[PDB]
């Protein structure tokens, strides 16, 4: 839940940024 | 400047293919509201349009590659929050049992469109499971995400 940005968008931004982190860039 | 490194941007390029159903490089209010509610919410079209207008260049109701990246590039490039770990956990695990195993993880990856291997998911979990019990908890996740 952003402050003054895009909920769905930013929501996706964080979700993707999180999974991708565990998808590959995890134990790099 | 307005962009991210090959790593940070990596999630953006991929993310774009997650938002758009056809992955044509642009997401419209039609797909936005669809995938948005798909997660676990019931927002309105109003948010889709307004939010999008805040990201689109021409403001036609759809965001572009540089438009989505540039917006999120000008600020906040690399960072995380205790919320991202909780929300993430909810995005990874469907039933959200507070514990995800490589198996369930593999099922998730392939469930969204990713072919993960037993050794891959097993190594991905054990590497994120500080307690090594076959799953991943909150703290285990929050740390494995940023506070490694
Ligand atoms: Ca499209
Ligand atoms: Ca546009
Ligand atoms: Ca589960
Ligand atoms: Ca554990």
């Amino acid at each position: 839940t952003p402050r003054r940005g895009r909920g769905g968008f930013q929501r996706i931004v964080r979700l993707v940024g999180v999974i991708r982190d565990w998808a590959n860039k995890n134990f790099r | 400047a307005d962009q991210l490194t090959e790593e940070q941007i990596a999630e953006f390029k991929e993310a774009f293919s997650l938002f758009d159903k056809d992955g044509d490089g642009t997401i419209t209010t039609k797909e936005l509201g669809t995938v948005m509610r798909s997660l676990g919410q019931n927002p309105t079209e109003a948010e889709l349009q307004d939010m999008i207008n805040e990201v689109d260049a021409d403001g036609n109701g759809t965001i572009d590659f540089p438009e989505f990246l540039t917006m999120m590039a000008r600020k906040m490039k690399d960072t995380d929050s205790e919320e991202e770990i909780r929300e993430a956990f909810r995005v990874f695990d469907k039933d959200g049992n507070g514990y995800i195993s490589a198996a369930e993880l593999r099922h998730v990856m392939t469930n969204l469109g990713e072919k993960l291997t037993d050794e891959e998911v097993d190594e991905m979990i054990r590497e994120a499971d500080i307690d090594g019990d076959g799953q991943v908890n909150y703290e285990e996740f929050v740390q494995m995400m940023t506070a490694k």
